[PDB]
RNA sequence: UGAGUGUUUGUACCACAUGUACAGGAUAGGUAGGAGCCGAUGAGACCGGAACGCUAGUUUCGGAGGAGGCGCUGGUGGGA
């Protein structure tokens, strides 16, 4: 991970200004700035959701498992279930597949050879990421924070807010990142959830960001510590 | 710790040097001294790293010689495919209600093919092959317009590689049965298709080694060049 | 703050007319159909 | 502008050891081969010591004894 010469400005009020920052593979870096400073604005634009008005960041083509700073819950009536399968591509390329073999039914010898290719990617792809998962899934929430199974089929709108973290961050483990962006990843945790947190990324063996305002957190696990300026727009 | 019959083919083999292919070909076939007709395997450890979704190779190769050993073959048709299937003579011609026998029954057939319609109706017991294996795929060939080319193919030994998760790819070049001019044939011809089917986003060198083995003998390690 | 910006054509993306703008009274990119050249006719041209 | 010693280190071979999620008979690393495989060149069962350990067992060394086991087979599981 790298940037150049970064720069970017809401309107009138800017957040980068010739900014730049270039961190270890394996670095356990904890990003650290007030309220505003621009540190959610880091991880969009290493998620390429933003682009800079002028400069270079550079991302490393390692799969990235970002823990957004707030829920994404895209409908009221999704169920945990269907939050933490979300987490995983195994159902959108099924359901690209499944249309696949319809086109293959229609279309006799025109479009087969771009049809043929699309399947072939996306078996390999599924194979990739193993659909076994539907087991490992299941028993991820009793290893993790002891995420009980009634909680499981209800709506994820309703569940409160330490558990709704405990949803999104067992949802980011189930992905099977390589690099981890965790923004906030504690916000309403109890002591007893953020124990095994604490250890979890203490074991994780792969580079992790961690955007938190907890100090005591931070310190038993950062190495690197990322301070985002919010009067001079440095890194 | 290790049989003496393995100990002396051991002796025999050398770990420094990594032979030729015609005196590795030779020298596997000295070192399976198990009385047996061993699967003579060829192992590559290619450079590229399947987690790229590019880098990974699943394929299917002809072999002149075979495998040595014959493997029957299961056709999924209807209609003029399934005529050519019995012209073929494939071992075993079904259609989407008889994939469900074959789901429990036929089973132990080495390979499955499906016409690229019957894929759609085949998918679903395809699901269940997944974990086998059996179920075919487009770039493997297993998909074609015809089953005969497939059946004429797996009767001649048509073999299917798949790079693992280390990046280790393993073939059988045939029996022990055969001659080691036609094992070495057989290698050649894994060798250009593994060549062939070099990705473009690798670099450096493309196999890190090359690996000839029996079934019940070590390894040989086999110059890249030969 | 007013400042000099450019006004790009979003569909050759070329960059054709120069202008000005105060940012505080106008924060976001500027939009306006304007004439451009290279096409030819009028469409969306926005500041970069 | 050359010799050694020692220490802390990075790389690369070569030795070893470990692989416990669920179910599954149970400590299932992946892939390929795999009907045969191993053992008087000392097998099974047994006793102790040691290592692992998720405490369930796993691995290993020794003491005696002397010839047996394991696999395929079987259901489980995504995977035997
Ligand atoms: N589209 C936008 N339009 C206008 N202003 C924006 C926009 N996006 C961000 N800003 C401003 O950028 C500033 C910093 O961005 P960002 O939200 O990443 O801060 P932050 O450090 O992540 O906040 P916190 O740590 O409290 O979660 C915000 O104060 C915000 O007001
Ligand atoms: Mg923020
Ligand atoms: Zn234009």
């Amino acid at each position: 991970m790298r940037g150049q010469k970064m720069n970017l400005t809401f309107g009138l009020e800017e957040v980068y200004e010739d900014a730049e920052f270039h961190l270890g593979d394996f670095d356990k870096v904890g990003i650290v700035g007030v309220n505003g400073a621009g540190k959610t604005t880091l991880f969009r634009l290493l998620l390429r959701e933003l682009k800079l008005d002028k400069g270079k960041i550079t991302i490393g083509n390692s799969r990235i498992g970002y823990l957004p700073q707030e829920i994404i819950i895209m409908d009221e009536k999704m169920t945990v279930l269907e939050f933490l399968a979300e987490g995983r591509p195994i159902k959108k390329m099924e359901t690209e597949l499944n249309y696949i073999y319809e086109k293959l039914t229609v279309v006799d010898d025109d479009k087969q050879d771009r049809l043929l290719k699309r399947m072939g990617w996306l078996q390999e792809q599924l194979e990739y990421f193993d659909c076994y998962e539907a087991e490992s899934i299941l028993l991820d929430l009793v290893d993790s924070m002891q995420i009980d199974f009634d909680l499981f089929d209800q709506p994820i709108s309703e569940l409160s807010g330490g558990q709704k973290s405990k949803i999104s961050f067992a949802k980011v483990l189930y992905s099977k990142p390589e690099i981890l962006l965790l923004d906030q990843p504690t916000n309403h945790l109890d002591s007893s959830t953020k124990e095994f947190v604490t250890k979890y990324l203490k074991s994780y063996r792969g580079s992790v960001l961690i955007i938190s305002h907890d100090i005591d957190f931070l310190n038993q696990i950062i190495d690197k510590i990322m301070y985002i300026d919010k009067v001079t727009h440095k890194i | 710790k290790k049989s003496k019959k393995m100990q002396e083919a051991l002796k025999k083999v050398d770990a420094t040097k990594a032979y030729s292919v015609e005196e590795a070909v030779a020298l596997a076939k000295d070192t399976n001294i198990a009385k047996f007709d061993a699967t003579v395997e060829v192992a590559y450890k290619l450079n590229v790293d399947p987690k790229k979704a590019d880098q990974q190779i699943r394929g299917a190769v002809v072999l002149p010689n075979g495998t040595g050993k014959t493997q029957t073959v299961l056709v999924f048709a209807k209609g003029e495919k399934a005529k050519e299937a019995e012209a073929a003579g494939a071992d075993f011609v079904g259609d989407d209600d008889m994939v469900a026998k074959i789901q429990g029954g036929w089973f132990d057939f080495d390979v499955v093919v499906a016409t690229p319609d019957m894929m759609a109706t085949v998918g679903k017991l395809g699901r269940v092959l997944g974990p086998k294996g059996l179920m075919p795929n487009p770039k493997t060939g297993t998909v074609t317009m015809d089953v005969t080319k497939a059946v004429e193919e797996v009767k001649a030994g048509k073999v299917t590689y798949r790079v693992d998760k280390a990046g280790n790819i393993h073939v059988p070049i045939g029996k022990v049965s055969f001659d080691n001019e036609k094992l070495v044939e057989n290698f050649n011809t894994i060798n250009d298709v593994l060549l062939k089917a070099k990705p473009s986003t690798a670099k450096g060198q493309y196999i890190k080694n090359i690996s000839v083995t029996t079934t019940f003998g070590p390894g040989i390690h086999v110059d890249q060049a030969s | 703050m007013r400042v000099n910006i450019t006004l790009e054509c979003t569909s050759c993306k070329e960059r054709n007319y120069l202008t000005n703008k105060n940012k505080r009274n106008n924060p976001d990119r500027l939009e306006k159909q304007k004439y451009c050249p290279r096409e030819r006719k009028v469409t969306l041209h926005r500041e970069t």
